[PDB]
């Protein structure tokens, strides 16, 4: 439908709108505009990412100066297929409206996991064995004793692609994984090298977090291509929480024995090879001294493993110091490994900031900090050069060399916490070894530095005030867009009142208190029995989900649970969950009735969302505080209260928010969609607590339902879904949470657009 | 319930539901934060039960 | 300290995990216990390679390879010497190419012929003993102190930071504590309409806390 959106026409891919819609498109032209960054809020009603395809496609049609290409960035490997469907959509109707005038290369990229076809790699099950055999395929020195020979192995497909695929770019086709895949399977090459290669012509990329955020991945994007790139992040809430994934290093006592069985064979490998050759000995020594390690680097494709750690900017020219013979160099490592497993010894938690642990090292085995710096980079150049084939194997020590980097890189925002226990552990033999970071911003800076405008954007982020906060981050655009409705569409309510008015915690930190297992479990019967169709229930922790449906069974509950509806409980197998899901998918369709309790933090409630008929009532249990960590909780408060302005209080408040509204807020899909979204604890009802839910849930959360309690809330819910199983025909929505054509161009409509959007 | 995890899988596995590879980038518990995920130490009884 | 366990006294690592070991001039290993009880029968003998261990040739550490504690302490003494820095070098390559060189000393010291590499070792040890080696060793001291000085001045501020969170935090609830009390005396014994008096009230608690 042609929008005008103040300067330009925008052809939406369906012939109807919410006037929600049209405010979001009016702040993305405000945040695309003046160059900056912007955090926007839509909630889960709209077509968000309907909407922010079509304005940056129009921007595109419209601007070929400003913008040159969308770095869509969303987190999932099912999400990046439904967006490729919705630009391939969006790409029909515009040539549909048109004819095959389009040119436009939409395209996916994830892993060798996705786009890998060779019969011999794609029966592997796991990322880093699919990368080893792809480095033994395929490499910088096979490929060329390949070159040489007939008989030595090779893929055929990047082989293929390198007699000709390398000159012809792919015309203007949206491609899915499968789509592309294909494409590999039709012509006869690879198309993960044909998608790397084809970042440089496309217009869409749409990708993950960590292939954008990772400075160990992340080195295919450019600086002259970020001049005028627009990224927008999708599902945003846990920027932080990727950021502090993407940069701490764990080590384990498993990780350096297998660290010493490394050491020993690189040793005999050097051994062996100094019986075999001394030529290109001599060149390593020329490219250390006349280069910065750069010769052989024009040619390097699937010769890059995980590069260096360190940030883009923080990195140096320098040569590597007395590391350059290789026996000197396993002696280094020898070195390191040896006292970092001795640090490791020590049987009580230690926190460290990484200078002290420099000067522990610098004095008492003596390795100073710029040979520390430059492990890495010599790591990646003696592992290149050894011809060693199956790179799984030295998966530990290159950890280790990264971890070298770190250490010698980053100081006074990260932390060094080494745990002899864990905490769930207590005194059972695994010592590790947090390099644990806790600025967020030291991963995004980059980010923001060499990109023109990123967009985060999400369903539920609340409050809006944080995120710059945090992220050493100041945007233009701070908005908060309220869901206009012609019907209630949800109900929120917080039970936190027991039948026996028992008040509803979860204050016993996981030791089980009985009578309030007793009223969870009252509250799951009771809403069985009310609800249609499939209800989510999520916990706190796999810990307190395990000890409630236990006390579910010796008490005399959950076989009632079972009279009124199928149960599937989770497990922390990726398989068993899966079949779970599945099974719970096919209870919903199949007559009968289906419940899934699961856990708030792991990937059930990420990517996996439910939709109109498969999740009608999210009972959230508990409060969800990450409480099983460690100091390192502790160690970010304590930096969030110092060197930036943010309490202890409303840290913890927010991040219990996010997580909490998080897997709440995705029951509901459009304004045809009904999602009663219980809360199930009395802590919900104190005012900070609600205050940092998004505003269109606190919007529909009325004072009376503020601590209901159980029966009250079943009433409440009896009545919701009565009034609303009813024909709500789109005759219905036209007035009010709907838009024509011609209902647009009334400037009526658009003072109501300027009254629904607002800002932070 | 093995044969149904390795001998079969998630029929429906096309665009949702496929919770093993519903993450495009997942490695071993060496560079990550959460690493202390599924520990193979800690066996129980009661909580094995 | 879950090694294979001691040679010969074998009851240390395997029970207790809180020893150490002591090198000797080749360099395998002793226990305390092995210390002792070799000391009690010889005392310079190796246990194994029958080294002649020279004068008393024990030296205590906390590793696991021979060759490192080799390498750590003959590194050590190496580098109290040949303390050259890239402030003390015109060029890069020479200080790199420096560096190299006392590895190439260590690793000669580890297993080559020790008769050269001690003449190289007169002539740079005299010839930078009149000026630079010392100088480092002033500078290298220099440097231990403001480390250990700078340490200590982020710890004063970790310890002030807290006290004065915490010292925030009884300041203001003692202070809350005597607002409300001194409402309530002063609602008792005062004479006034009760709104303005409790806008008063409401005015002293914004006041107090914004
Ligand atoms: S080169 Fe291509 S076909 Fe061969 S393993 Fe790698 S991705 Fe698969
Ligand atoms: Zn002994
Ligand atoms: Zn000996």
């Amino acid at each position: 439908m042609k929008l005008n959106v103040d300067g330009l026409l925008v052809y939406f891919p369906y012939d109807y709108i919410y006037p929600e819609q049209f405010s979001y498109m009016r702040e993305l032209k405000r945040t695309l505009d003046a160059k900056g960054h912007g955090v926007l809020e839509m909630p889960s009603g709209t077509g968000k990412t309907v909407s922010l395809l079509a304005l940056i496609m129009a921007y595109q049609r419209a601007y070929p100066l400003e913008v040159t290409k969308l770095i869509y960035c969303s987190r999932t490997v099912p999400e990046i297929e439904k967006v490729i469907e919705e630009l391939r959509k969006l790409l029909n109707f515009y040539e549909k409206q048109e004819g095959e005038k389009l040119p436009f290369l939409g395209l996916a990229l994830s892993s060798r996991k996705n786009l890998c076809i060779h019969p011999e790699v794609t029966p592997l099950r796991f990322g880093k064995d699919v990368d080893g055999k792809c480095h033994s395929l395929t490499a910088s020195y096979v490929r060329a004793q390949y070159q040489h020979d007939t008989s030595l192995p090779h893929c055929r497909f990047y082989e293929e692609f390198d007699a000709h695929g390398r000159e012809v770019p792919l015309p203007a086709g949206i491609y899915n994984l499968d789509d592309l895949k294909a494409l590999g399977r039709r012509q006869g090459w690879c198309p993960y090298f044909l998608a790397r290669y084809s970042i440089l012509h496309a217009n869409v990329v749409v990708y993950s977090y960590h292939y954008l955020l990772d400075p160990k991945i992340a080195d295919l994007v450019s600086k002259e291509l970020a001049r005028k790139a627009v990224v927008v992040f999708d599902e945003a809430h846990n920027i932080d929480n990727v950021c502090i994934d993407s940069m701490s290093v764990n080590l384990t006592r498993r990780t350096l024995d297998r660290c010493q069985g490394n050491l020993e064979t690189l040793q005999k490998t050097v051994l062996r090879i100094k019986e075999t050759d001394e030529q290109r000995l001599r060149d390593e020594y020329r490219r250390l001294v006349e280069g910065x390690x750069x010769x052989x680097x024009x040619x390097x494709x699937x010769x890059x493993x995980x590069x260096x750690x360190x940030x883009x900017x923080x990195x140096x020219x320098x040569v590597p110091g007395s590391i350059r013979t290789a026996e000197h160099f396993l002696g280094f490592l020898r070195r390191l490994l040896e006292y970092v497993k001795w640090r490791l010894r020590v049987q009580h938690v230690v926190q460290e900031s990484p200078p002290a642990f420099l000067s522990g090292l610098a004095q008492r085995v003596c390795i100073q900090r710029k040979p520390l710096r430059f492990c890495a980079e010599r790591l990646r150049s003696l592992l290149h050069t050894l011809e060693i084939t199956d790179l799984a194997d030295f998966s530990p020590l290159t950890l280790l060399a990264n971890f070298a980097t770190l250490v010698s890189t980053y100081a006074k925002g990260f932390t060094i916490i080494i745990e002899p226990f864990d905490d769930r552990t207590p005194t059972i033999a695994n010592p590790i070894l947090h390099f644990s970071c806790m600025d967020a911003s030291l991963a995004i800076k980059p980010v923001f530095e060499r990109f023109q405008s990123v967009i985060i954007t999400s369903g539920t982020l609340s409050p809006l005030d944080i995120y710059p906060k945090i992220l050493d981050f100041h945007p233009v655009t701070m908005a908060t867009f309220t869901m206009t409705l012609a019907r209630v569409c949800l109900c929120p309510m917080i039970i936190g009142r027991g039948n026996d008015q028992v008040a509803i915690s979860s204050k016993f930190e996981t030791r089980e208190d009985i009578a309030v297992i007793r009223n969870y479990g009252n509250l799951l019967l009771e809403m069985s029995a009310v609800v249609p169709d499939g209800i989510v229930a999520f916990f706190t922790s796999y810990q307190y989900m395990e000890s409630t449906v236990a006390s579910w069974y010796e008490q005399g509950i959950l076989e009632n649970i079972q009279r009124n509806k199928l149960l599937f409980i989770e497990t922390q197998d990726g398989a068993e969950t899966s079949v779970a899901l599945e099974k719970y998918q096919e209870a919903c369709e199949n007559g009968r009735g289906a419940i899934l309790l699961s856990v708030a933090r792991g990937k059930v409630s990420e990517g996996i969302d439910f939709v109109h008929h498969y999740g009608r009532a999210v009972i959230m249990f508990g409060v969800p505080y990450v409480y099983t960590q460690s100091r390192i909780l502790k160690a970010r408060l304590e930096y969030l209260r110092d060197q930036f302005q943010i309490r202890e209080n409303d840290f913890l408040t927010f991040d219990a928010m996010r997580h909490a509204a998080q897997c709440v807020g995705r029951a509901i899909r459009g304004k045809t969609d009904y999602g009663l979204m219980v809360f199930a604890d009395k802590r919900f009802a104190r005012g900070d607590k609600r205050g940092k839910l998004p505003r269109w849930i606190q919007e529909h959360l009325t004072d009376a339902n503020l601590n209901l309690t159980v029966d009250e809330g079943v009433q409440v819910a009896k009545y919701f879904l009565r009034q609303m199983a009813q024909p709500f025909h789109r005759e219905d929505q036209l007035g009010l949470s709907l838009l024509s054509l011609e209902q647009l161009e009334s400037e009526e409509t658009l003072k109501r657009i300027e009254q629904i959007a607002q800002q932070l | 319930x093995x044969x149904x995890x390795x001998x079969x899988x998630x029929x429906x596995x096309x665009x949702x539901x496929x919770x093993x590879x519903x993450x495009x980038x997942x490695x071993x518990x060496x560079x990550x934060x959460x690493x202390x995920x599924x520990x193979x130490x800690x066996x129980x009884x009661x909580e094995n039960s | 300290m879950d090694d294979q366990g001691c040679p010969r006294c074998k009851t240390t690592k395997y029970r207790n995990p809180s020893l150490k070991l002591m090198v000797n001039v080749c360099g395998h290993t002793l226990c305390e216990s092995c210390v002792d009880l070799l000391f009690v029968r010889g005392a310079g003998n190796c246990p194994e390679c029958g080294t002649p261990l020279r004068k008393s040739n024990f030296r205590v550490q906390l590793f696991e390879d021979p060759t490192v504690d080799k390498e750590v302490e003959i590194r050590k003494k190496v580098l109290k010497i040949y303390n050259k820095r890239e402030e003390d070098f015109p060029s890069l390559r020479e200080y790199n190419d420096f560096l190299e060189e006392v590895e190439e000393i260590v690793f000669n010291l580890t297993n080559n012929v020790d008769l050269d590499n001690t003449k190289k070792k007169m002539e740079i040890y005299q010839k930078e003993n009149k000026d630079v080696i010392q100088k480092n060793k002033l500078k290298l001291t220099r440097e231990q102190e403001e480390l250990e000085e700078a340490l200590e001045v982020e710890r004063q501020e970790n310890e002030q930071r807290r006290l004065f969170i915490q010292k925030e935090e009884q300041l203001q609830q003692i202070l809350k504590r005597k607002n409300k009390q001194a409402f309530l005396d002063e609602l008792e014994s005062s004479d006034l309409p009760v709104a303005l008096l409790l806008a008063q009230h409401k005015d002293r608690s914004t006041q107090l806390e914004m």
